[PDB]
């Protein structure tokens, strides 16, 4: 009850997933190859994704303690906000490829199974690369000393 | 005159920034110059400008790396590890 | 040449170390940026 | 010609309008890029993701900027199918094809030319441009170094290894993954050369 969901979200995402839809044609209408059509879904939900964050942020009072805590540059972003109140989005593939079946739901509406069974490969993958990151720093750093 | 013929239709070309097209044709090219969207080479900048254009420029190039990822160092920093790599002269002549 | 010491905001002291200084502040945030993959 | 003439004349407003659609989408990809780069908001991985894809969009985009358009596809069916070295759609009128890619199935007869079998294909224009302007029309209806080199990486990244804390050592909140089990000194010496 201070997680607020826009609500100009619904007819959004149903014109957005109208649009993946005739790509989704001109796909089986020999009309298109696939990475070139994953490419095309991927533009469309980024788009949608940012389209949610504006109308959020511009949806929200002023006052709300999250907002606040904020565009006080306190913590957070607005990624995180829009994720938790709007929808996750696009994720990605254990390859890095991001796969053009987003995440509709966000954390307060309740994720379901399969937008949650996809959500994880890029979890475990960051907390893996974490420690090659500090590797691969403490690396350059021990040359710049040398 | 010089001549660089040898470019890749990969690559566009430099734009023209002049004020945003690619590179005219009949137009001003200074010495140190580039030709084509990318890196250049340190040696080369070295060979053809000095030790006061190629220091400059690996600067510039690893500061605005490090601006385009959200952190802020000086340059009284990275001017350190550089006045470190021309400290030493390979010597065509005894 | 150096200037001021950022630390202090008055003008480096003789004797202090300033190539340590370089490369810590350099590989800190080594980790906030876009390397490699690995696969 | 005048009818070649206004037709050249047409088809170049026609591509220079494709090649305004193009430096619009790329000046696009390059902010979202940059501003991905910068913050993102989220973690690394998403981060690194988003970065390498629209490195990807960057390139499919530039690699085309000199020669986008190879010809016309004009068929029988009072219909056309322009033809190029990229995929663009109008994401608005149902994403008709304006310009296939020289791969797609449906861009496969730019390469049958028969003596009178074609599939539905009745005019064929292949464009004499330059790179960003149409001119013709063109109807067709010492193993010894090495050793030590390698040795003393592995060895510089060993010590980079050594160099980190340990598990005996940390001071986290609980053993989480390092760099001393996930990646060996040789590789973290290949991955820089
Ligand atoms: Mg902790």
């Amino acid at each position: 009850a201070d997680v607020l969901v826009p609500p100009q979200k619904q007819e959004i995402l149903e014109r957005h997933e109208a649009e993946a839809d005739a790509i989704e044609r001109k796909y089986q209408r020999g009309a298109l190859n696939h990475t070139e059509r994953n490419e095309s879904l991927v533009k469309i939900w980024q788009d949608a994704t940012e389209e949610v964050g504006k109308a959020l942020e511009e949806f929200y009072p002023a006052d709300n303690p999250i907002i606040t805590i904020v565009k006080s540059g306190a913590t957070g972003n607005l990624t995180q906000t829009r994720t938790l109140a709007g929808m996750k989005g696009l994720v990605t593939n254990p390859k890095g490829e991001f796969i053009p079946r987003p995440i509709k739901s966000s954390f307060r509406e309740g994720l379901t199974v399969l937008e949650y069974f996809i959500n994880t490969h890029g979890a475990r993958k960051g907390l893996a690369d974490t420690a090659l990151r500090t590797a691969d720093s403490g690396y350059l750093t021990r040359r710049l000393v040398d | 005159e010089v001549v660089y013929d040898k470019l890749s239709k990969r690559q566009r070309l430099r734009v023209i920034t002049h004020e945003e097209g690619v590179l005219s044709d009949g137009d001003h090219v200074e010495v140190g110059d580039q030709l084509m969207e990318g890196a250049a080479d340190p040696h080369e900048v070295l060979r053809v400008q000095g030790p006061r254009e190629v220091q400059i420029h690996l600067v510039k190039e690893v500061q605005e790396v490090y601006r385009a990822q959200g952190v802020s160092i000086h340059d009284k920093h990275i001017e350190v590890i550089v006045r470190q790599m021309l400290r030493r002269v390979t010597i065509i002549d005894s | 040449c150096y200037g001021r010491s950022m630390a202090t905001g008055k003008l480096v002291d003789i004797g202090e170390a300033v190539g340590i200084v370089a490369a810590q502040s350099i590989g800190e945030p080594g980790t906030q940026l876009t390397m490699r993959t690995f696969h | 010609g005048r009818d070649y003439e206004d037709e050249l004349q047409s088809e170049r407003d026609y591509v220079a309008g494709l090649y305004a659609r193009l430096d619009a989408e790329r000046a696009q990809s390059q902010r979202r890029y940059a501003a991905a780069l910068r913050e993102h908001g989220g973690t690394a991985v998403e981060r690194d993701a988003e970065v390498r894809a629209l490195a990807k969009d960057i390139a499919r985009l530039n690699v085309a900027d000199n020669g986008l358009c190879f010809g016309r596809l004009d068929t029988l069916d009072d219909a056309r199918l322009y033809i190029g070295r990229l995929g663009i759609f109008d994401r608005d009128n149902d994403f008709e094809p304006l310009l296939l890619d020289w791969r797609a199935p449906m861009a496969r007869p730019f390469y049958v030319a028969t003596a009178a079998n074609p599939e539905n294909m009745r005019r064929r224009r292949q464009f004499h441009t330059l790179g960003r302007k149409v001119v013709d029309f063109t109807d067709e209806i010492a193993d010894e170094a090495a050793e030590r080199e390698r040795r003393e990486e592995e060895a510089y990244a060993a010590g980079v290894l050594d160099l980190m804390v340990d598990r005996e050592d940390l001071m986290d909140d609980e053993d989480h993954l390092l760099a001393q089990d996930l990646i060996d000194a040789e590789e973290l010496a290949d991955r820089f050369k």
